[PDB]
Order: structure tokens, then C-alpha cells, then sequence
């Protein structure tokens, strides 16, 4: 039965969504560049 | 739907649709600024949802 | 005639050569984007000198002394003429400097840091 | 290599790499012409290849 479920469910964070809600975790862009401005001058929630 | 076919493989050659004038129009430049404009506010994003 | 050409050493788009201390001119440089200024100034006829900028910043503008840095500060300011870089358009930089129609297509995206035993079947 | 790091998600954002000239630059129009022949002959794509 383990077995099973070993191959069962292997045969099933990964978006900017995730990554925004977990603090935890770091991340950052270079300091001049148009990924600053983009997310400085953004307009979306996220 | 109906659903009654696919896309296969990937994309042959990448481009993209573009507003067009006549030459010399007034409109030719200020439409370049109103799609930067655009892109800056995601419009045409929500527009493609 | 000859062309001053902005670039900055991000791979695989400009890089030094192997054993560049004994390499000058352009050919110390090699990668995309100095073929696409060899393409471009062939076209069109002109000559170009591949050129680093010191600050090794791409650009961006300070929101208080409204001043521009890198290659858009040079491109604007005179330093040079031209940027056959990895240089990415935006609105704000298009207010100030003309761009050229796109030669990649790219997105934003997330980098992180990423077999059978033999006796497996006891697991 | 040493490939120790890995891509998460797809692309948030859709642009575009695009060459610069200063403003009234005489450079500016050929440059365009010579991206748009360089497009059509297929050459970026053996770049990027």
C-alpha cells in the first residue's frame, strides 16, 4: 500500500503570488534598472 | 467551446500588432506615448484577461 | 562617422575574451550584442567603437536631482551616440531618448537556488 | 554550469530589449531599418541560437 502511494502521488511556493505573501523569504532586483522602476511605478496589488 | 481543435509546437516567428497611421499624421506620435502609458498602467493586460 | 557604442558586461551579451589582459580594441569584446553592433553598422554603413561604461549601471533617473545615470545618462548628456546593449524600453526613458523597434522579446521572472538507489525497493 | 540555481513561475511581464539614440540623432532612422532587415533575414535568431 506504501508503495502504491509513493508512485501514486508522485505522479502529481512557485508563482509571484507566493512569493509576496511569504516575508520569510528574501528577494530583490538590481538597484537601477527597469525592474525597480517597473515594480516602483506599477499599479497592480501584487 | 466547442473545443474541436489545438495548438501545437511552438511559436515560429515572434511579433507584435501595432497601431498604424498615414505618414506625417499627428496621431503617430502621441499614440506611441498612449501605449507606453497604457503598458505602465496594465491596462492591456486586463484587457487580455 | 565613427560611432561611440555604450554596452556593459552582462552575459552572455558582452563579455571579455579568455587571457583579455593581453586583449584591447573591440575584439577584446565577444558575445550578442557586439555581433548585433556588427550587423547594425554593417547596414548601415557606419563604424562603431565598443565602449564600457564606468558607472556599470544600465540607467534609471533619481526622482529628486531628476538626473540620469548610466547609459541613458551618457546617451543623454553626450558622452556617447548610440547603446546596442541589453537595454530593456520603458516609458520613462522613451520621454527622453528615441529607442529602436525590439530585437527580444523577454519577461520578468524568479531565481532560486534549485536518482533511484539501487536498494530502493526497501524504501 | 554550474547550474546550482533554478527558474520559479512563468514571466510576470511581457518587453522588449531595444536599441537607443539621443534625440535628433541622425543614427536614430537607419538603426531602426537595420533591426527591421536584420529581423526579416532571421539573423537575431541564429544569434540567440
Amino acid at each position: 500500500a506504501n508503495l502504491a502511494a509513493f508512485l501514486t502521488v508522485e505522479r502529481m511556493i512557485e508563482s509571484a503570488e507566493d512569493l509576496s505573501k511569504q516575508t520569510e523569504i528574501a528577494y530583490g532586483t538590481l538597484d537601477s534598472g527597469s525592474t525597480k522602476e517597473f515594480f516602483r511605478r506599477s499599479k497592480i496589488a501584487v | 467551446k466547442p473545443c474541436d481543435t489545438m495548438k501545437v509546437g511552438g511559436n515560429l516567428d515572434s511579433k507584435g500588432y501595432g497601431i498604424a497611421t498615414p505618414k506625417g499624421s499627428s496621431l503617430g506620435t502621441p499614440v506611441n506615448l498612449a501605449v507606453l502609458k497604457l503598458s505602465e498602467q496594465g491596462v492591456l493586460d486586463k484587457l487580455k484577461n | 562617422k565613427t560611432v561611440v557604442v555604450t554596452t556593459i558586461l552582462e552575459s552572455p551579451y558582452v563579455m571579455m575574451k579568455k587571457n583579455h589582459e593581453m586583449l584591447e580594441g573591440n575584439e577584446r569584446y565577444e558575445g550578442y550584442c557586439v555581433d548585433l553592433a556588427a550587423e547594425i553598422a554593417k547596414h548601415c554603413g557606419f563604424k562603431y567603437k565598443l565602449t564600457i561604461v564606468g558607472d556599470g549601471k544600465y540607467g534609471a533617473r533619481d526622482a529628486d536631482t531628476k538626473i540620469w545615470n548610466g547609459m541613458v545618462g551618457e546617451l543623454v548628456y553626450g558622452k556617447a551616440d548610440i547603446a546596442i546593449a541589453p537595454l530593456t524600453i520603458t516609458l520613462v526613458r522613451e520621454e527622453v531618448i528615441d529607442f529602436s523597434k525590439p530585437f527580444m522579446s523577454l519577461g520578468i521572472s524568479i531565481m532560486i537556488k534549485k536518482k533511484p538507489g539501487v536498494f530502493s525497493f526497501l524504501d
